[PDB]
């Protein structure tokens, strides 16, 4: 299990910019512009444009509030008039340079519209968002705009009994089948297009009730799925339906410890400036006995692609003679491959679209959407497993250290408004710091990263507002030792400026900078006076930031024992000399000790010169 | 004078439908459709099969796309009189249906040229 966050930053001790509109709640949708300087917020009954560099600067505002006759219609359907019967923005996507595509629950009448960016006024397109947007603010939902066409995963109805992964195309509308083999009680988590003869694919991530597994209760299972951008459906069968829909198990577990995380919470696509293949960073929690635990598994796209392209499918079979069981299909697979895209191979066999695929192949995919092979993580284990924390959303920044060693920086939000910064150091997790983003411990519902030159920020939304944080707080570190010991690839010590700087931001010289991810503060170069009355009591204040260090006191060059009657420890860090007399005068030193590898790192926290009067 | 029985040769009967209007009876049989008077007088006969078929294949059954197509008999799956037409669904070709003129069983009104999965009506198996 991952250790405790090395340093805890109170909302008070760091520079965090906040945004909220009075009487406006549920800041669940976040979208930043092309230029990255304008962040758009989708809340309950409102859409805003804020300066992404200072979220507190409100630029534009637009509302989409529900009428009383629509609220009462919703309430008459036994829903909560002042809770669920309101317009929760669920779809906030780029449409053009001059517009956004917006959908809201709208007292259970999913409605879509175009937000005119030049005016920040809605165009009144008033489209029926049934299938595109959920009815209930409680229902799961995911959407990705690909080539001005919305690819959405949510419920097709009011009750949330009909799930749907569909494309609102207008030219070629396509949707999933309303069948258990296709989708079995899913809870949508994330979707994105993975761009390139070879066609683009639109991946979907969700948790659904498993068909392959049987246990005491119904077992959930994380799913990775994909569809082909060029899909047009089948001609005779799969009319207006996906022909390219294949899914597989997403497995996040440490078995030598019986830890299985079968509930997917978030998915982030690490788009490597260097690496040609994207890495999905997926966030999971266990369905069973969650108390709570969180795990972060990283999946190489190539792995998943290997399953969808060459993996054996699963067959459903009748078993004695009213039951259905699912097993590996070892029978003959049709050609062209069921679920495959219109690639170079297909085009050679005179196949231009799904509309001209053989009925043999189309029937196969319709009856075999599920793959036998699981999609496994890189190094076949989670990147991080944490206890006593319920992680909510994830973002990852691939950063180059001073050394040139590349670290994948994990920003993980909690259900209590906190953000953890973690890196997988040499075969062990290091949680650099934790920051309390929300003073009200509101769970971070959404998280969004901008790693772009200048505007390097993380944006977190909750029901109470939005928070803007940098990727590091290098300046909070006082000494070179403190700067190095942090083991943050973002932070380096600058001897000329006598400040711990943010490497890859500051205008300090690279060649003349200090950073050691080993934590060996050895690479570094290197008195509060008091006058108290006789008989009186002294409180010598001492504090440090490491949650992984312990402090001890020293008087007259010896390790002082804070025991009654002469001594006491107030708050485990502040020394208390009780009965002051001639001999108590002199130097009192507060020291810290923290283990890095095998070695211990002692640091002098406080220096005190106590003088007792006569 | 009028028949007291109807015993078609070289077939088995599946369904009967009476036209409330005219009294006309229609009979759904293996590879046959019959139109009888209310007095059981045979008025019209329509062939419904055998056809090249396979439950694994979709209509229109093309030999090049369905090499396992073999001659199949066509027991009547559904036979109902509607105000406009006689509704006819077979066991063959995925349970596809058609509409025939009432009183002119021979006259086809509607039989979709190229049907899709959403038009496979009846059980494709007797
Ligand atoms: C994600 O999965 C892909 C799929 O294989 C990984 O890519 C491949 O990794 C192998 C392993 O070495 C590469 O093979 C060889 O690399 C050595 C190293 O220099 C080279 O000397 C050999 O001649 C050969 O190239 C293979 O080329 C490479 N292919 C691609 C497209 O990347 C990828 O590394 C995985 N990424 C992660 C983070 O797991
Ligand atoms: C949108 O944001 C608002 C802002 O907090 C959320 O409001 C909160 O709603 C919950 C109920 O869902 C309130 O909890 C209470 O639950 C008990 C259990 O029965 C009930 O008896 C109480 O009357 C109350 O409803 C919570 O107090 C309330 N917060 C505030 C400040 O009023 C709202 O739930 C969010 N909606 C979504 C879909 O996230
Ligand atoms: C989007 O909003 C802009 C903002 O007004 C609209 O711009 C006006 O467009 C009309 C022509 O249609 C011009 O005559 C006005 O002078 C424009 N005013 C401004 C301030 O630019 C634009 O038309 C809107 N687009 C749509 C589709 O409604
Ligand atoms: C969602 O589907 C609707 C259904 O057609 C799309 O609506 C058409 O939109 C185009 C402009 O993009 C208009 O020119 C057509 O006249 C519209 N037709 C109808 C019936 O609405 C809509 O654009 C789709 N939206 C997205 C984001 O894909
Ligand atoms: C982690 O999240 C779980 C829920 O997923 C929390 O468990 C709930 O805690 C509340 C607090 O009293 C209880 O009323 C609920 O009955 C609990 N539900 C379940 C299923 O246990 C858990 O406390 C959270 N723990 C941490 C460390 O975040
Ligand atoms: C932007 O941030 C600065 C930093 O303190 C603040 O002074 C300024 O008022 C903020 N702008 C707005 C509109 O809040």
């Amino acid at each position: 299990f991952a250790p405790i966050p090395r340093i805890t930053w109170e909302h008070r001790e760091v520079h965090l910019v906040q945004f909220h509109e009075p009487d406006i709640y549920n800041y669940s949708a976040l979208l930043l512009s092309e230029d990255k300087d304008t962040l758009y917020i989708g809340a309950r009954e409102a859409v805003f444009a804020v300066n992404a560099l200072n979220i507190s600067e409100k630029q534009h505002e637009v509302y989409w509030k529900v009428s009383e006759d629509k609220k009462a219609k919703c309430a008459e359907k036994g829903k909560s008039k002042q809770t669920e019967c309101l317009n929760y923005i669920r779809v906030l996507q780029p449409l053009s340079a001059t517009s956004l595509y917006v959908c809201g629950t709208n007292a259970f009448q999913p409605a879509c519209d175009h937000l005119n960016l030049t005016s920040f006024k809605f165009l009144g397109k008033n489209e029926d968002g049934k299938g595109r947007c959920p009815f209930d603010p409680a229902h799961s939902y995911t959407s990705v705009m690909v080539d001005g066409e919305l690819y959405s995963g949510t419920s097709y109805n009011f009750l949330g009994s009909e799930p749907i992964i569909s494309r609102n195309s207008s030219h070629s509308p396509l949707r999933t089948e309303y069948a258990i083999p296709w989708l079995n009680e899913p809870s949508f988590v994330f979707a994105d297009v993975i761009r390139k003869g070879e066609d683009d694919r639109v991946y979907f991530f969700f948790t659904e009730v498993s068909v392959e597994y049987e246990f005491v209760f119904r077992v959930l299972i994380p799913r990775i799925a994909r569809v082909c951008k060029g899909d047009q459906g089948g001609l005779r069968t799969l009319q207006k339906k996906w022909t390219s829909f294949l899914k597989a198990r997403l497995i996040c577990s440490r078995p030598d410890s019986g830890l299985v995380f079968n509930v997917l919470r978030d998915v982030f696509v690490l788009r490597s400036p260097g690496l040609k293949v994207p890495v999905f960073y997926a966030l999971f929690t266990p369905q069973l006995n969650n108390v709570g635990l969180s795990a972060v598994c990283a999946y190489n796209l190539s792995t998943a692609e290997e399953v969808f392209s060459h993996g054996k499918y699963m067959q459903s079979t009748t078993v004695e003679q009213s039951h259905t069981k699912w097993v590996r299909y070892n029978g003959p697979v049709p050609k062209p491959r069921p679920g495959a895209c219109i690639d170079s191979e297909a085009r050679a066999a005179n196949y231009t679209s799904s509309l001209n695929l053989p009925d043999k192949t189309l029937q196969f995919v319709k009856d075999h959407p599920l793959m036998d092979d699981s999609v496994t993580p890189i190094d076949n284990r989670p990147r991080l497993i944490k206890k006593d924390v319920n992680y909510t959303q994830i973002v990852v920044d691939r950063t180059q250290a001073l050394d040139g060693t590349v670290y994948d920086v994990m920003f993980v939000s909690t259900d209590r408004g906190a953000l953890h910064k973690a890196i997988s150091l040499e075969h062990a997790v290091h949680i650099i710091e934790e920051t309390q983003l929300f003073q009200d411990f509101e769970p971070v519902q959404t998280l969004l990263l901008s790693s772009k030159k200048g505007n390097r920020f993380v944006y977190a939304g909750s029901n109470s507002g939005v928070v803007q944080a940098p990727l590091a707080f290098c300046g909070k570190h006082g000494t070179c030792e403190d700067c190095v010991l942090a083991r943050d690839p973002y932070c380096a010590w600058s001897p000329p400026t006598a400040t711990c700087v943010a490497l890859h931001q500051t205008e300090s010289p690279s060649r003349g900078l200090i950073q050691e991810m080993s934590g060996d503060a050895s690479v570094c170069p290197d008195y509060r006076q008091h006058f108290f009355k006789h008989g009186g009591t002294a409180e010598l204040k001492c504090s440090q930031k490491s949650n992984l260090a312990r402090v001890f006191w020293k008087f007259q060059n010896g390790v002082l024992k804070a025991e009654s009657p002469k001594y006491g420890l107030m708050g485990r860090k502040n020394l208390l000399i009780f009965n002051l007399s001639e001999g108590d005068s002199g130097v009192y030193q507060c020291l810290s000790e923290e283990r890095v590898k095998n070695k211990t790192v002692f640091q002098v926290v406080a220096k005190h010169v106590l003088e007792v009067k006569v | 004078l009028p028949p007291t029985a109807f015993t078609p040769n070289g077939t088995y009967l599946q369904h009967l439908a009476r036209d409330p209007t005219s009294g006309t009876l229609y009979l759904g049989a293996t590879n046959f459709l019959f139109q009888l008077s209310p007095g059981l007088q045979l008025e019209a006969t329509v062939s419904t099969g055998p056809v090249l078929d396979s439950r694994d294949c979709l209509p229109p059954v093309m030999p090049d796309e369905c090499p396992q197509a073999q001659p199949t008999n066509n027991p009547n799956q559904l036979l109902l009189v509607s105000p406009g037409a006689l509704v006819v669904c077979g066991s063959v070709h995925q349970g596809v249906c058609e509409q025939r003129r009432l009183g002119q069983l021979e006259q086809l009104l509607l039989r979709p040229e190229r049907p899709g999965d959403t038009q496979y009506v009846a059980a494709n198996d007797p």
